[PDB]
């Protein structure tokens, strides 16, 4: 809060995180309607 | 290991917002500045220097 | 039962039936993720409760 609220580390999925840029390294987002569990039960 | 123009866009725009928040002072990059200069390495390579340099002094 | 006395005597009828709604949306949830039609009997003692 006082401090620096970033904190940046040699991570670099803690640090694309802390900047916005968090699924924006992924191919595509996780959805819901992807699972057989879901599809049979609709 | 794969390139898109989402990782390019991502990467670029993530390296954008870097330096302009360490403009405004607000993040605390300690533990990289740290592991990029490495004192104990520093010192590490500083005494393997010396240590060559008296080998090549010595062996005239 | 007693808790409809009670409940109407204390007043606040509504909490019971609020109460008594969100458990019967939660057992029709619990009811559709595993694959079953038929209400069980709690489920109608709720809706006639309310």
């Amino acid at each position: 809060s006082e401090k620096k609220p970033i904190k940046i580390s040699a991570d670099f999925n803690a640090k694309a995180k802390s900047l916005g840029l968090e699924s924006k390294f992924s191919n595509a987002t996780k959805t819901a309607l992807g699972d057989p569990d879901t599809e049979i039960r609709i | 290991n794969n390139v898109t123009l989402k990782n390019l866009t991502a990467f670029q725009l993530l390296s954008q917002r870097e330096n302009i928040c360490e403009l405004l002072n607000l993040v605390e990059s300690t533990e990289r500045h740290n592991s990029i200069i490495n004192p104990e390495r520093q010192r590490m390579s500083l005494e393997e220097m010396k240590k060559m340099l008296d080998a090549l002094k010595n062996e005239r | 039962g007693d808790d409809e006395i009670e409940n109407f005597r204390n007043g606040t009828p509504d909490k019971l039936v609020s109460d008594s709604l969100l458990k019967l949306k939660r057992l029709r949830k619990e009811r559709i993720l595993n694959k079953v039609l038929k209400p069980t009997t709690e489920e109608r003692e709720l809706y006639f409760k309310v």
